RNA sequence: CGAGCUGGAGAUACGCUUUGACUCGGGGAUGUCCGAAUGGGGAAACCCACCUCGUAAGAGGUAUCCGCAAGGAUGGGAACUCAGGGAACUGAAACAUCUCAGUACCUGAAGGAGAAGAAAGAGAAUUCGAUUCCGUUAGUAGCGGCGAGCGAACCCGGAU
RNA sequence: GAAACGAUGACUGAAUCCGCGCGGACCACCGCGCAAGGCUAAAUACUCCCAGUGACCGAUAGCGCAUAGUACCGUGAGGG
RNA sequence: AACGAUAAAAGAAGUGAGAAUCUUCUUCGCCGUAAGGACAAGGGUUCCUGGGGAAGGGUCGUCCGCCCAGGGAAAGUCGGGACCUAAGGUGAGGCCGAACGGCGCAGCCGAUGGACAGCAGGUCAAGAUUCCUGCACCGAUCAUGUGGAGUGAUGGAGGGACGCAUUACGCUAUCCAAUGCCAAGCUAUGGCUAUGCUGGUUGGUACGCUCAAGGGCGAUCGGGUCAGAAAAUCUACCGGUCACAUGCCUCAGACGUAUCGGGAGCUUCCUCGGAAGCGAAGUUGGAAACGCGACGGUGCCAAGAAAAGCUUCUAAACGUUGAAACAUGAUUGCCCGUACCGCAAACCGACACAGGUGUCCGAGUGUCAAUGCACUAAGGCGCGCGAGAGAACCCUCGUUAAGGAACUUUGCAAUCUCACCCCGUAACUUCGGAAGAAGGGGUCCCCACGCUUCGCGUGGGGCGCAGUGAAUAGGCCCAGGCGACUGUUUACCAAAAUCACAGCACUCUGCCAACACGAACAGUGGACGUAUAGGGUGUGACGCCUGCCCGGUGCCGGAA
């Protein structure tokens, strides 16, 4: 469908502050080849996609227990839109 | 420098050593030369150039017949460039013209000769050699081998009027230690200055003398090596 | 099955439960990627193709060996079974026979068990009568640098 | 070894009832059996797994582990 | 006992429960071919922000490379993959093998090599040829027009295709100088007053009958069957025609104009120090690559990958009404890596270890030169115990009366020497060399004069004890043993008279060679070599040489 693949929103402070100017950025799936993606997300928030660029991310942590750690692997992506700016309002957040 | 395959150094075989030595070089490649040169027979070619090549010591005739196509061949003592080679019965027994024994006048002093027909040249070919013919017999000719040997053969097989030279190994010095690099790692070790364990003439406190042997246990000074089988009856002379 | 449940976790929040949850039995359906792994490559879980069905998403096939064909095989099993190959330390107060042994190990094949099996047999009674296992015979017969040491079978009892 | 029979790599190579094998070289006589095709329960073995039991242990014992083949050591097999 | 290199540290101010040990400021000192910078590999989050304050940090710690939480990493063109092949790996069908298995053509995997489309800036706390801004390029797919026709393979050919040394010419990066230009101000200690002082003094793109060294080059017609399996309007060979010069083709780079960026600083607010906005000049002269021009020139022998992309050429083929190609639009752009450390407290060394690690950049002044030596920019850092004291003894240094190897196994050690000019230089010698032999002299500053200029020579003058005035920086000789020589070796007590070596000799080996690895009449190495070669053994430049004994053993031959 389209629904699918994201994972969820990128919140972090840059990426909101790179919403003021239309840039959107979410995780979406470890495999999810930059098209795909591309794709899902004009077709959920209706719109296309001037550009894109995504990166996959490891993960490691803890705060106790001889249980170490081991990482968790996401893939933050970020996408741009035409001109006509904006998606929905999960935007002005 | 033209049309040649690569060529690779490789001083042994699937597991281990097996040719002690030998592993210098320089990257020398590999140019095809025309031996048995048969299916050429029939075609008129020229001299156009005599290069000089590695993994020889024989200069290189560069000819070329008219069909086209160009073929590296041995350089006999003589040729010079531009002349005419020719192949197939029908040649002037010359310098460079491949002519089989059987139309090889006696006297005749030859190199490049096979030992069967075709499967290419076979003896004479190593930088100044001379086999001449002896006197034909029946179907085999009587050929003196650079050495000092007789065999018959059958006049069936070419051979290259005239003897290689490519100068000759007499003063060429290779001048002090390391040009043998240039070639071949450093050569032989004195196995009499090794350990009992690694070879026959090791160990001993001082300097040694005892048994002559090879690396192994044979000996190696006038032991006979070769064996009983057929081509036995094709020789006359071994020794000497 | 009947009040509880919401995994270990010991926590909060949200909740789910007689149109009987939960839990226990017993069948289905899902089951990404690797792995015999088998679409092709590959330094495991990654990277690249193709054909077909198709709304695209998505589905499926794409390895070698036997066989028309169904259908069978490749892999994995703690130990046990048979088979192919098969040590040395050690003993003999040394040592070459011989012993340690056909044990240890390697490899192949297989099953829940195998192997063996229905007599050109064993035995000395003109007897028994497939195979295998326990008892015994017996450490007897015998083998043995006749040294160290090795060591049966018949009969007879019993499992079957 | 006087040493049969079984077995097989190499050379060879038979019969068939007034036929064939063997009964520890060998022969006669006497005697037991019929080889060169096959499949076959059951009693036999072991124990990853399960239950029961124990003049078994009860935490330097008991499995290495009241659990961990983890931490830790090794390039690795591996050790632990 | 130690607290891990003797590159030092001081004060002030701040924070705090508590600070020598944290932060800020101002000084000092150390590195500067690095103790700066950029990667690789390797490590992973160590990066940034806010907290923390057990343990780790050889001491404190309010701090950290440590603990907790959150954030950060952005690519059609950079590397890699969807492309290529080397060693090597594997390998249908093949060759071998007690098993397991051993080999093996094509093919395939396989970089460390080949091939291939972008630059200039800005800027998060933390990313940048990845994001933004400007302008660009590549492929692909479609539409439009032009065109007016073929398009042209898992096949041929061309090409990609490649060494070492040395070297001409032009150029740039980059660096230097100036009473060049722009900007800011101030200067006082005695003077200067600006012809002083400090700082800046262009990068990309587009056009320009502009300048410009250097570098590249046959085309064409035809002939022949025997060459590229075949085919060829291709390639090779043969010959004809013009290929002196030249000529073209191309321009590293510079210059001009434009334009985009950057540009010392300026201004403003300020939550304390950032944020924001703006902006000048861009000269003449000099030096200059290990890069660029270029697959340049000459010389040399030990004679210097393959494969694809690429260029042309046909086979087959669908098509010659709608082709290939260009252009102008559009749409399109996949996967993996991109943070941080990275000659080091972040990698290998059990430790935040005086060690080990591949490549690149690596400023200035002075000194023949230089990636040396001294100082120093940028930048980085004072090495995670500290304070006193000033004994013995120990380590690392400075000077030392008179003497000068008397020391001692041995002048071991430590001095002397020590650079660059000039003069001068033995035996012996294979005439090369021994030689830097030995020995002696010079060397700074000013001025005039002349010179090839930096520089230098000549003369005169000057100062000190002294002038490669401080750092880098041969002690020399006679004679002998051994080995000829360069070289090589006992990682962790032996560097040598050891080994190797060029040269010599004996002998084996006829080529599926002798010989050697191997389960194997497999495969393979010798060798894609072939006896002036390959194997084995010994000797070891060069020179004059190298005798006597084959009873014994061995090796060859004979052989009743
Ligand atoms: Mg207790
Ligand atoms: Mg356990
Ligand atoms: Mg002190
Ligand atoms: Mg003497
Ligand atoms: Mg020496
Ligand atoms: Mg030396």
């Amino acid at each position: 469908s389209h629904y699918d693949i994201l994972q969820a929103p990128v919140i972090s402070e840059k990426a909101y502050s790179a919403m003021e100017r239309g840039v959107y950025s979410f995780w979406v799936s470890p495999k999810a080849t930059k098209t795909e993606i591309k794709d899902a997300i004009q077709q959920a928030f209706g719109v296309r996609v001037i550009g894109i660029s995504t990166m996959n991310v490891p993960g490691k942590r803890k705060r106790v227990g001889r249980f170490i750690g081991q990482r968790n692997d996401r893939k933050k992506a970020i996408v741009r839109l035409a001109e006509g700016q904006s998606i929905e309002a999960l935007a002005g957040q | 420098l033209t049309e040649a395959l690569p060529k690779t150094g490789g001083r042994n075989n699937r597991g281990r050593i097996t040719s002690r030595f030998i592993g210098g070089g320089h990257k020398r490649l590999y140019r095809i030369i025309d031996f048995k040169r048969r299916d050429k027979s029939g075609v008129n070619a020229k001299v156009a150039a005599i290069e000089y090549d590695p993994n020889r010591s024989a200069r290189i005739a560069l000819l070329h017949y008219a069909d086209g196509e160009k073929r590296y061949i041995l350089a006999p003592e003589g040729l010079t460039v531009g002349a005419t080679v020719n192949a197939g019965p029908e040649a002037e027994p010359k310098l460079g013209n491949a002519l089989p024994l059987r139309f090889v006048p006696v006297g005749a002093v030859v190199h490049a000769l096979e030992l069967v027909p075709g499967k290419g040249a076979q003896l004479a070919r190593s930088a100044g050699t001379s086999v001449q013919v002896q006197g034909k017999e029946s179907d085999y000719v009587i050929v003196r081998l650079p050495s000092g040997e007789l065999r018959r053969v059958h006049s069936e097989c070419y051979a290259t009027i005239g003897a290689v030279g490519n100068a000759e190994h007499k003063n060429i010095v290779l001048g002090k230690a390391g040009r043998s690099r240039w070639l071949g790692r450093k050569p032989h070790q004195r196995g009499s200055a090794m350990n009992p364990v690694d070879h026959p003439h090791g160990g001993g406190e001082g300097r040694t003398g005892a048994g002559r042997v090879p690396v192994t246990p044979w000996g190696k000074p006038t032991k006979g090596l070769k064996t009983r089988r057929k081509r036995k009856t094709s020789d006359r002379f071994i020794v000497t």
